[PDB]
């Protein structure tokens, strides 16, 4: 989780190049994630397409991730508004528009400049307001 | 926690790995399974005596006398895939698919 | 040309119910579609083991 | 009268997965007793030759 | 009559609908005892008597 | 399959879940716990075919795993305070080793791909029994331990068993595939509720399982594996198609249906504990559900499925096996939302 | 020490001994020596083949009978106990159990060396 | 809202002091319909035999009527006992804690400054 | 208190009853060559019960009243305008032929009940095991497309799997001309038109095919319609037979006890004969199956259980 909070610590706009860097790697890691999961549930054939898959799926992951950082923080700072579900909205859909590309296909990313984008910007909601997505037993 | 806990847990991790990461074989797989229980057995007699706990003494043969049951069963159900299958090379082990 | 067809019959039935039936088409069929095959189900429990070991650290 | 469904309309289920994109054709259905047609014959009594020298005949 | 074969319960089957009768009466005259004795408990109980 | 063994298969697994639920000894949890395992293995190689086979060497291999990293929790919370007594975990893997494994036990994670595949393998008889006796062990070691489970770790595991719930069931054309990924999104749905109050998932856990037993009842009483199979059963038994149809209502819960009634209550005390967002992702996904419970229910009663010559002969034969408690087993899992206030009694 | 001293000395002793067998003799490696041997021929196309068998069964009941007999061997030493009626009836309970086993063995065929 | 209330005996449906609670009426609203909920297992089970649904083997719904509405009538007197005990610690928990329930002072409306909101 | 697991509990065992008397014979062979008069006197001559040829009306014949339904009510299709015509395609072919082979399979689910009961051997004409050649016959023909074919061959493994074999079969082989003047003998003109090519087809699919396949499992008797003729002969050897090959010998109680819970229990004994598989001729409409729903559960005895039926006259229906 400190490589999450390695992404909190540094606030929208001030610093957006290790903005960038922490989102790089967060999008480095649910690449790795995933790319393990299609490398043991999917049966490749050799051991360089194998990797090759794991490549394209961390390569994609990581430049949805860049570019969500560090369109995030220059959001944050042309604006000066940090506080803004917008300044997340453009730079997670421009996300979702690399990942079409990234799988040629760019009805798939409009499509996803709406549902990246969105979720973008309720986690930014979340965070603002202070929303739950995992409530400690309380009452 | 000194050494010997350290390797005795570290050998169940080995366990852990060989029985569950499947190479081909069922029965080298169940016998990594029985061999997860024996680094188990070795473990629990280990602070059962350190710690003077007189009862908890006769615990570990009753860990393993359920233990090998399922070994014993195991094995059991390994001839009975293995008559009709011909081996117990799980890669053929694909009947069961919808 | 742009109420009918165009915007209802090709434009709104595509955007909820079609784009949603077809994201889960597409997520059906990458779920559940697993061979059978013991292995690889092990090693999907393998990887869960550490990332809520270690990489999530749940204990943590 | 109304419509009921046709054959095909039945059909379009069938096949195993009723929802199939490419590897599903490889997905042939059970069949209904749910046992498999027995697969090659491994019946054998395993020939013994239980000779030739072998003492134990009077040589 | 009508089908050869004997209905399998072409007959009253007198002891299991006894016990089903009896029953019922049981559990109806438990369930009414049990009540007024739970009323009269309350109120001795609680002092309404 | 001797009627006397099968009955002492029957109660040794009874027994052994009546272990888990009554002992205090951690040792005698996971004693429960194997005797069921090597209790219910022969039942599900009654049919004796290779799937029962494939079924019985899955089941075996995923449970014994379980129960082995069990007996990792226990030695390591033994280690660590030296007391057997089933409580709060005083070491925190131990407390996230004994969560895995017993929901392998269960099928909630990535620890859910044997259950669609033994619950294909067995009968349908079996099937009953694994997806309704088989949790109520896991999930009362489940609720007793409920002080210390770590709240992220039950939360996203539950998300994934009912979201994987319900995508796998869409294209799933066997009933028992399609119950078993049910069962996994009610395993998902109990689960989610299970850290927060357990009274809930209890009540849950009673909603799924009358529902499952008046629906396995329901199809051996049609004695149907395919939807194909079922859809040819509307001729002969309306009656029974009819109440397939009201409870594959029953099913996503749609109101005032009993199935809505744990949604309901597992909803409300979510957003009691300012958990808000959670419970809309249930609350979405159940949805998925409803998808093929509907094609179910489309293929069985709502339309008019084309039957067979032949089987019109089986007009002449009546169903002999009565398979009691179907008639109150059905009516306690469609209409019983105006009686919620009873869960107080399981409090 | 002590003991591990005595097995030591054995494995090393039973060491020399299957060195000297197998160093000393001299050979003169021809390859027709490699053909194996039955009665006078060679196994043909076996001696590693699956082993169709039937006595599996009684190899199994082995180990099955084998915990129980872990479970009673305590007995000399359980039997220096304050409540000695208890631990009568109870080793009485094992005993009798082992019985009831061999019995169901017995008569549903089982024990039987299957055919 | 509870398994690990003080003096609480296991296994034992109704406890003794719960009698001093009123006894749900013989003719409560829930019960009548739990009364009615056994009709409809008695209805289905001869549609599932295919006997004649209306009127077959009056015996058997007599015990499907009353074996509902017995085990409704113990239910209710454990459902009133669990809300009545919920609600007795309630009071019992905030009496003895006074600071943890500040008395919130009564202010009427001419007192507060609500703004009011033009709509149009 | 039908045969229920209580039963096999409290200690009814089938294997007290078993003995030389529990032959399952069957006599088969051409159209017309005799067999039925085989089978008459073989029963007679041994003790044992003898089962009519199971033809298109056995479900009336063995529920029910007994009385023959409607074709249209029961089978949909005849052997008669199979004759008349068997290259229309309409479906009379092959659904005569499905209906046929399930009207067997119910009379040797009867027979084996009978025997598992009461111990008493059982004679029938033709089997699951048999019925096979004359849909391939009728295939080299032409009369039932390719696809009917292969399903009623699924069928057959689905269907024959769980029953275990008869223990011996008379044959009674007849030469074609023979047939040709028994069937001119006979009277009735649907079995006149029949094809010389299709008469001694049938007996090619039973020569090559049924005997060889059957005789590993069960002991091959076949005859000439010259002995048949003579009962001594035909039952004399058919009680000196050893009777030591095939399952039959070797199955416990155990297996007797399933049997005869499957074989009690109708229902499921042809759920697969439900045709759980789309194809033209097997297919019924759903518009017509709910008509011929709506024109059958008003029949007499067919709206609710046997005893529960008010319409034909039951009694003390409110403590039923
Ligand atoms: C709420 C709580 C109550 C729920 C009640 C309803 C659900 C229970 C199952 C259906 C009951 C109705 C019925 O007809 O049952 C027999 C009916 C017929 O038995 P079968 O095994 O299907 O078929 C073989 C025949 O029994 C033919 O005989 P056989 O020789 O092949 O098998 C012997 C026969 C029993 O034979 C005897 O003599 C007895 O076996 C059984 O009945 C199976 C269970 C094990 C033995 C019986 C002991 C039960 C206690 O079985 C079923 O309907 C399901 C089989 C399993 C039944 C027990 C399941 C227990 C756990 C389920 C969840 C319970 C609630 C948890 C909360
Ligand atoms: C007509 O029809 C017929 C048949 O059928 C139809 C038949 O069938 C047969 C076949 C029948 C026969 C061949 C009959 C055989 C009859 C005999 C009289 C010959 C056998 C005689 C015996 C007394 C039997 C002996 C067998 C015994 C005891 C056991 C048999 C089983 C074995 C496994 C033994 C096999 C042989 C081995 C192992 C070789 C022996 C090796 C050693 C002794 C090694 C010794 C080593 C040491 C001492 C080491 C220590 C040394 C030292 C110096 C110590 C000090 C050293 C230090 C380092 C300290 C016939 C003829 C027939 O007419
Ligand atoms: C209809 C809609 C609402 C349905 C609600 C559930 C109804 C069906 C189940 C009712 C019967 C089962 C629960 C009550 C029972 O029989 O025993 C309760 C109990 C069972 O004993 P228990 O409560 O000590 O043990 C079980 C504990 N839980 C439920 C947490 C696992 O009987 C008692 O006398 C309670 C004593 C302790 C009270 C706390
Ligand atoms: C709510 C209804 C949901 C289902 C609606 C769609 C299915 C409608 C019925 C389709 C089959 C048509 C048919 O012929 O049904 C005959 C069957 C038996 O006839 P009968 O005994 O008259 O049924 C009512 C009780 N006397 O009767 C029926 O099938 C009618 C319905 C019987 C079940 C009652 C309704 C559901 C209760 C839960
Ligand atoms: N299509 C078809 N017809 C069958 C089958 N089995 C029997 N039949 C018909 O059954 C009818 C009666 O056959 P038999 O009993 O041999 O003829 P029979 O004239 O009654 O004379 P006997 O053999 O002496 O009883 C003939 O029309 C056969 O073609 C079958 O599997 N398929």
């Amino acid at each position: 989780k400190t490589l999450l909070h390695k992404y909190s610590d540094i606030p929208e706009g001030t610093e957006c190049h290790r903005k960038a860097y922490a989102s790089t790697s967060i999008g480095g890691a649910t690449g790795l994630i995933v790319s393990a999961y299609s490398i043991a549930l999917k049966p490749p054939a050799s051991f360089l397409e194998g990797v090759a898959r794991t490549g394209r799926y961390t390569f994609t992951s990581a430049a949805i991730g860049a570019i969500f950082g560090l369109t995030s923080c220059i959001s944050a700072q042309v604006r000066e508004k940090p506080d803004d579900p917008l300044n997340y909205f453009i730079g997670g859909c421009a996300g979702g528009l690399t990942l079409g590309a990234r799988t040629r296909s760019y009805g798939i990313g409009a499509a996803a400049c709406a549902y990246m984008g969105l979720t973008a910007a309720l986690v930014k909601m979340g965070q603002l307001e202070g929303w739950q997505v995992f409530a400690e037993p309380k009452v | 926690m000194p050494l010997v806990y350290m390797n005795i847990i570290m050998a169940f991790a080995i366990a852990l790995a060989g029985l569950l990461m499947y190479r081909s074989h069922l029965m080298s797989s169940l016998l990594c399974l029985e061999g997860m229980m024996l680094s188990l057995f070795i473990m629990s007699t280990l602070i059962i005596l350190n710690t003077h706990f007189t009862l908890a003494n006769m615990m570990p043969i009753i860990l393993l006398v359920f233990a090998a049951c399922e070994a014993a069963l195991g094995l059991s159900l390994l001839v009975m895939v293995s008559n009709t299958y011909g081996t117990d090379y799980v890669q053929n082990l694909n009947l069961l698919q919808c | 040309k742009s109420a009918s067809s165009l915007l209802d019959l090709i434009w709104l039935e595509t955007i909820l119910p079609k784009t949603t039936s077809f994201i889960q088409m597409k997520m059906s069929i990458m779920v559940s579609n697993q061979k059978g095959l013991i292995k690889l189900y092990f090693l999907s429990f393998l990887i869960t083991i550490m990332i809520s070991m270690t990489l999530f650290n749940y204990h943590e | 009268r109304q419509w009921q469904p046709d054959v095909e309309w039945a059909e379009q289920f069938g096949g195993a997965v009723m929802y199939p994109t490419k590897e599903t054709a490889h997905w042939k259905p059970p069949p209904w007793n749910d046992v498999d047609p027995p697969k090659d014959t491994l019946v054998s009594n395993l020939t013994l030759n239980f000779g030739p020298q072998h003492p134990a005949a009077h040589g | 009559k009508f089908y050869i074969r004997e209905p399998p319960h072409g007959s009253p089957d007198w002891l299991k609908v006894g016990l089903t009768l009896g029953t019922s009466v049981f559990l109806w005259i438990y369930l009414i005892k049990q009540h007024k004795e739970d009323v009269l408990e309350y109120k001795r109980r609680n002092g309404l008597e | 399959m001797n009627p006397i063994i099968y009955t002492t298969l029957i109660m040794t697994v009874m027994s052994g879940t009546m272990l888990v639920m009554i002992s205090s000894h951690w040792l005698l949890i996971w004693i429960g716990f194997e005797m069921n395992l090597l209790a219910m293995i022969p039942v599900l190689m009654k049919n004796f075919n290779p799937r029962a086979t494939e079924a019985a060497t899955k089941y075996f291999l995923t449970q014994a795993t379980a129960s082995m990293m069990l007996m990792m929790a226990i030695i390591i919370n033994l280690l660590y305070s030296g007391q057997w007594t089933i409580t709060k975990m005083f070491n925190p893997v131990a407390m996230t080793m004994m969560t895995m494994a017993l929901a392998m036990k269960l099928g909630l994670s990535p620890f859910h791909f044997w259950v669609p595949e033994v619950t294909q393998g067995i009968s349908l008889q079996a099937g009953l029994l694994l997806l309704t006796w088989q949790k109520l062990a896991p999930l009362s070691v489940l609720c007793q331990i409920s002080q210390s489970i770590n709240p992220n770790l039950m939360l996203t595991m539950a998300m994934l068993s009912i979201l994987i719930g319900g995508w796998g069931g869409l294209n799933q054309t066997q009933l028992r595939k399609i119950m078993a990924y049910s069962s996994i999104a009610h395993m998902g749905w109990m689960t989610a509720v299970l850290p927060y109050n357990t009274t809930m998932t209890i009540l849950n856990l009673l909603i799924y399982i009358t529902m499952t037993l008046a629906m396995f009842m329901l199809l051996i009483h049609s004695s149907a594996t395919t939807t194909l199979s079922l859809s040819h059963t509307w001729n002969k038994m309306p009656v029974i198609t009819s109440l397939m149809m009201v409870t594959l209502l029953s099913m996503g819960g749609l109101p005032p249906l009993s199935g809505f009634m744990p949604k309901w209550m597992i909803i409300q005390e979510m957003t009691k504990n300012e958990s808000i967002i959670m419970p809309t992702l249930m609350a979405m996904t159940a949805l998925l559900n409803l998808y093929f419970y509907m094609r179910l229910a489309y293929s069985s009663s709502l339309t008019m499925f084309p039957s067979t010559n032949n089987m019109k002969m089986k007009w002449q034969f009546e169903h002999t096996k009565q398979m009691k408690l179907l008639p109150t087993m059905i009516v306690l899992s469609t209409l019983v939302l105006p009686m919620t206030p009873a869960l107080s009694s399981l409090n | 020490m002590n003991i591990m001293l005595t097995l030591l000395t054995n494995v090393t002793l039973a060491s020399l001994l299957v060195l000297i067998a197998f160093w000393l003799p001299q050979l003169n490696a021809y390859s027709e020596k490699t053909s194996p041997y039955e009665c006078g021929f060679d196994p043909m196309g076996s001696a590693r083949l699956p082993f169709s068998m039937k006595f599996f069964l009684v190899a199994i009941t082995f180990l099955l009978f084998d915990l129980e007999i872990a479970l009673l061997l305590p007995l000399p030493w359980a039997s220096q106990t304050n409540n000695l009626k208890t631990m009568l009836t109870m080793a009485l309970f094992l005993l009798i159990l082992l019985a009831a086993s061999l019995a169901y063995e017995w008569t549903q065929k089982g024990l039987e060396w299957a055919e | 809202m509870m398994s690990g209330r003080p003096g609480r005996v296991p296994l034992q449906f109704l406890p003794n002091e719960a009698r001093s609670l009123p006894p749900p009426k013989l003719t409560d609203p829930r019960l009548v319909y739990m009364g009615f909920l056994g009709y409809c297992s008695g209805l289905i089970d001869n549609a599932i035999r295919r006997r004649p649904v209306v009127s077959a083997g009056l015996h058997r719904q007599l015990l499907y009527v009353t074996s509902f509405v017995f085990f409704g009538y113990y239910l209710l007197k454990r459902q009133d006992y669990m809300y009545a005990l919920r609600d007795h610690d309630m009071f019992a928990y905030v009496k003895s804690h006074p600071e943890d329930f500040p008395e919130k002072d009564k202010k009427t409306y001419g007192e507060i400054l609500e703004e009011f909101h033009p709509v149009r | 208190l039908q045969y229920g697991p209580l039963a096999f509990v409290l200690g009814e065992r089938t294997t007290r009853k078993l003995t030389e008397t529990s032959k399952v014979i069957t006599v088969d062979g051409n159209i017309c060559s005799g067999k039925g008069r085989l089978a008459r006197e073989i029963a007679e001559k041994l003790g044992l019960r003898h089962f009519p040829e199971a033809g298109i009306h056995y479900a009336d014949s063995t529920t029910g009243d007994g009385k023959p339904l409607d074709v249209q009510l029961s089978g949909n299709c005849s052997l008669e305008k199979f004759y008349d015509d068997p290259k229309s395609n309409d479906g009379n072919s092959y659904r005569l032929q499905s209906w046929l082979y399930a009207s067997r399979l119910l009379q040797y689910a009867d027979a084996l009940e009978h025997l598992l009961s009461t111990g008493q051997g059982v004679v029938l004409e033709r089997s699951i095991y048999s019925d096979f050649v004359f849909l391939e016959a009728m295939y080299r023909q032409g009369f039932i497309r390719k696809q009917c074919v292969e399903h009623y061959n699924e069928v057959k493994k689905v269907t024959a799997c769980e029953y275990l074999p008869p223990h011996v079969v008379v044959y009674v082989d007849v030469p074609v001309p023979e047939i040709q003047s028994r069937i001119q003998k006979k009277g009735n003109p649907h079995e006149m038109k029949i094809t010389a090519a299709y008469l001694q087809d049938i007996e090619n699919a039973y020569k090559k095919t049924f005997l060889p396949e059957m005789s590993e499992k069960c002991e091959v008797l076949q005859y000439s319609a010259r002995e048949a003729e003579d009962a001594e002969k035909v039952v004399e050897d058919i009680e000196y037979l050893k009777c030591d090959k095939g399952p039959w010998p070797d199955q416990d109680d155990r297996t007797f006890h399933r049997l005869r819970m499957l074989v009690q229990n109708k229902l499921e004994v042809l759920n697969y004969t439900t045709i759980p598989v789309y194809l033209p001729e097997i297919t019924i409409g759903a518009h017509q199956s709910d008509r011929v729903f709506q024109k059958f559960t008003e029949l007499p005895g067919r709206k609710y259980s046997p005893g529960y039926n008010e319409d034909v006259g039951d009694k003390w229906i409110w403590l039923k």
